[PDB]
């Protein structure tokens, strides 16, 4: 049986002993067509090395598909990701770490999916957490994130079909592609009044976001804030300015670590790749350069997709959606505790959210 | 030894690379330069969009620009990769030439001013001539693209600040026959009728609208530059009325006006304290250029009066304010200024209009 190459790229400290040991089930590659995979390692996450290491791995060896895994906080990587994988039609996941955040909008002529929850998937999530808690009286910011409408919108249009008394009381939009010496922001978010206050921005977004909020006393007892994953992000990074009581959904690595992850990722660009040649008696050659895509246009396409996002391996669905996440990710609702340490306190599966505490806890 | 001060170019041609030179050399004759003064590092185009996207890592970033001049090259290649990589760091681009309604979204580009208008803009002038010819019924086709929309969402807008829009229609772009489309907006009243589309749609467009007969007397087309452009013109019906861009597509222009904006935000950037340095390349710098932020507010808050492309202010989408327009007018098959928009104000030249019909 013929064999396609897989990169899987790690960024970032990694046991790549632990990630080869557990892709031993090589010897559950049963299909028309079985993985070559190589590691590579990768110390730098701006766009010219990313750009330069792929584009490189693409041109000394055969690549059919990219496997991504980094240890930042970076959402831009994903952008970066995305931009890559529609210009020279190559299959990229985001499995890990910056390449996993949410990206809005991807490409048209995009072959790159990403694990984790969507946009509006973590703002119905954000309902049920304050459904339960009966928290109806809430308040929305965000800056010009992508997603961001995406975000607003899906609140809106839930709140809007509800037998439930839902009241949004104010709607934020924080531009901060300018600076703050106006005070502008600051003067944006003394007008939120309600004790939830849903948020969504980037990571480093929400650090000065916060620094602000706390200087016009909206960080306390009588404030939660929710935010959605890649602003927690990396746990195991706490910027001191995110409050104490700050919520959050998250699927960063809990339950589904990154052996696991490089595994499923090396099974669904393997399985699509099977299920097309099965299907076509070809697959898509694998681009010898990037530096020459303005030639190979007419000679390239994204037929590769269809089946990519319709994987299952294990007795797992492993689908992804159109707009490129995850279909059925397990998420966790996070909680940043008195000690600066982010603490479960909730699990969401199968459309149902069980939560641990019945009365909301103390920070 | 004074502070040397990168701006960088990626420009379409050898001849506009050293345009560029010389406009910031006069920059650093015209301006006090003790404390700082520019340099001029520029590229021309690349031929797809991952090398440009290197290409402004490797030659212009790597060389600490603050800032980066972006033209629409010649005859596939926009600035969306300069864009993308240089708002990475937040280092500010400013269009030239691009006049796509997109380059109008923060989302999408962080860091982007341009000193032309986007099409969307058009409606600007379409709203004063329907004060002044005092069309108060109108109807609107656009292309169910993002620059249709871009310029519905505008018109409405001024509308909803009077005249009405009595009806609004969207077609797939690409369709060729716009029958049931063109029928749908006959069978109103209003017979004035606005128009949104690329070339090739507008063309669709004009042949349906001829088999219905809706380009003789009694009707009225207004259009912006695209729906007279090219293949357009083929097939446009006499008596329609249009616009162009004054200077729209003059790159030596724009450069030079560009050069004199940025240059001015450049010194008054420097008035300010703790101004930090853009990033020594691209390789292992993942932060954003801290003064990024603050040089892009100095640069919308920037006026150029005496520019050669008339009144240099920018919106707060970065997009020029008070633009200049010719209104043309298609007589005995000839594009006819009967016109121009002068920024603020309709000036009526001494050639008469001919209507469709007339
Ligand atoms: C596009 O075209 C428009 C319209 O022509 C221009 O806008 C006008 O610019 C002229 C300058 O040339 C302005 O003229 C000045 O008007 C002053 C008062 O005007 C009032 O009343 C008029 C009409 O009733 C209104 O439009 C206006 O809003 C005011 O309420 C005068 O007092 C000025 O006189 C001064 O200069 C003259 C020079 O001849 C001296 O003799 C006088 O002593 C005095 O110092 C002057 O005449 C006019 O106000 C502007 N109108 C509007 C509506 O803005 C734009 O400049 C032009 N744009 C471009 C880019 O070219
Ligand atoms: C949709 C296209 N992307 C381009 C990103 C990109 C793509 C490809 C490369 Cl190669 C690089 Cl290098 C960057 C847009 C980019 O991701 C915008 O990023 C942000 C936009 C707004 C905000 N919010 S704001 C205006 O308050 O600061 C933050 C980030
Ligand atoms: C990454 O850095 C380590 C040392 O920290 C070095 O051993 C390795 O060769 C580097 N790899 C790359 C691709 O730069
Ligand atoms: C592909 O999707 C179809 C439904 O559209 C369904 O049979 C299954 O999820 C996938 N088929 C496989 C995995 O053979
Ligand atoms: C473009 O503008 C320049 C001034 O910078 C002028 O010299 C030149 O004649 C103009 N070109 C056209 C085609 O009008
Ligand atoms: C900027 O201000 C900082 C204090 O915030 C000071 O230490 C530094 O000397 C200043 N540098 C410049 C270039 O103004
Ligand atoms: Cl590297
Ligand atoms: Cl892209
Ligand atoms: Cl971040
Ligand atoms: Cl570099
Ligand atoms: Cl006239
Ligand atoms: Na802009």
């Amino acid at each position: 049986p013929p064999s396609i190459g897989i990169a899987v790229i790690l960024v970032g400290t990694s046991d790549e002993v632990a990630i080869k040991d557990a892709h031993e089930k090589d010897d559950f590659h049963h299909l028309s067509v079985v993985p070559r995979v190589e590691l590579v390692a990768m110390n730098e996450t701006d766009p010219k090395s990313i750009i330069t290491r792929i584009c490189d791995l693409m041109s000394d060896r055969k690549i059919q598909g990219v496997v991504f895994a980094d240890d930042t906080d970076q959402e831009a990587i994903a952008q970066i990701l995305d931009f890559i994988s529609a210009q020279t039609l190559t299959p990229i996941l985001g499995i890990h770490g910056g390449s996993s955040m949410i990206m809005a909008d991807k490409d048209e002529s995009s072959m790159f999916f990403q694990f984790g929850p969507s946009i509006e998937q973590q703002a119905s999530v954000m309902l049920n957490i304050m459904e339960e808690y009966d928290w109806y009286i809430f308040s929305i910011v965000t800056t010009y994130f992508p997603g961001y409408q995406d975000f607003v919108n899906k609140i809106r249009s839930t709140i809007e079909n509800s037998f439930v008394g839902w009241e949004l009381e104010e709607v934020l939009l924080l531009d901060m592609s300018l600076d703050d010496g106006d005070s502008k922001i600051q003067n944006q978010l003394k007008k939120l009044q309600s004790p939830i206050i849903l948020l969504y921005c980037t990571k480093e977004e929400a650090t000065y976001i916060f620094e602000v909020a706390n200087s016009v006393g909206l960080t306390g007892y009588g404030y939660t804030w929710i935010v959605p994953s890649l602003v927690a992000g990396d746990t195991d990074t706490v910027p001191s300015e995110f409050p104490t009581g700050l919520i959050s959904v998250s699927y960063d690595e809990w339950d589904y670590g990154l052996p696991a992850r490089v595994r499923d990722g090396i099974a669904i660009i393997t399985t699509a790749a099977s299920d097309m040649l099965s299907e076509h008696s070809f697959i898509p050659e694998p681009k010898s350069s990037c530096y020459n895509t303005h030639e190979k246009r007419i000679y390239q396409s994204n037929m590769l997709n269809r089946y990519l996002i319709n994987v299952t391996f294990e007795g797992r669905d492993l689908s992804f959606s159109e707009d490129g996440y995850q279909m059925h990710p397990k998420l966790v609702i996070i909680l940043l505790n008195k000690e600066r340490k982010w603490e479960r306190v909730g699990k969401w599966k199968d459309k149902s959210l069980q939560m641990k505490y019945y009365v909301w806890p103390r920070m | 030894d004074p502070k040397i001060v990168n701006i960088g170019a990626v420009l379409s041609t050898k001849k506009h690379e050293q345009i560029f030179r010389e406009a910031v050399n006069q920059a650093n004759k015209r301006h006090f330069t003790r404390k700082i003064q520019l340099q001029a590092t520029s590229v021309t185009h690349r031929p797809n969009a991952i090398q440009m996207a290197l290409s402004v890592c490797e030659d212009l970033i790597s060389s600490q620009v603050y800032a980066i001049l972006v033209s629409h090259p010649p005859a596939h290649l926009t600035p969306t990769p300069i864009s993308y990589t240089a708002g990475f760091y937040r280092i500010p681009v400013i269009g030239l030439t691009t006049r796509m309604s997109i380059y109008s979204d923060k989302s999408i580009h962080l860091s982007f001013l341009r000193t032309v208008p986007p099409y969307s803009h058009q409606a600007l002038v379409w709203f004063e001539m329907m004060r002044l010819f005092n069309w108060n019924h109108v109807i609107l086709i656009v292309s169910d693209d993002h620059e249709g929309r871009a310029a519905q969402k505008k018109l409405e807008t001024l509308l909803e600040g009077g005249p009405k829009a009595d009806k609004v229609l969207q077609f797939e772009p690409g369709t060729k026959n716009l029958t049931a489309l063109l029928l749908e907006a006959k069978e109103l009243e209003a017979r004035v009728i606005i128009l949104s589309a690329s070339e090739d749609d507008a063309t669709a467009v004009y042949k349906s609208a001829a088999m219905l007969d809706m380009t003789g007397a009694g009707y009225v087309w207004l259009v912006g530059e695209r729906e007279i452009s090219g293949s357009a013109l083929r097939y446009a019906p006499d008596g329609i009325i249009g616009l162009q861009l004054i200077n729209g597509k003059n790159e030596s222009a724009h450069i030079s006006d560009a050069v004199a904006v940025v240059a001015q935000a450049i010194h008054e950037l420097f008035e300010m304290e703790n101004i930090t340095d853009p990033p020594r390349g691209c390789v292992g710098n993942t932060n954003i250029w801290k003064t990024g932020p603050l040089f892009k507010r100095v640069l919308m808050s920037s006026k150029y009066p005496d520019g050669v492309t008339g009144r240099i202010e920018f919106n707060e989408d970065g997009d020029r304010k008070f633009a200049q327009y010719s209104i043309m007018n298609l007589q005995n098959r000839k594009l006819v200024q009967v016109g121009i928009f002068n920024g603020s104000y309709i000036i009526q030249n001494d050639r008469k209009i001919i209507w469709p019909g007339g």
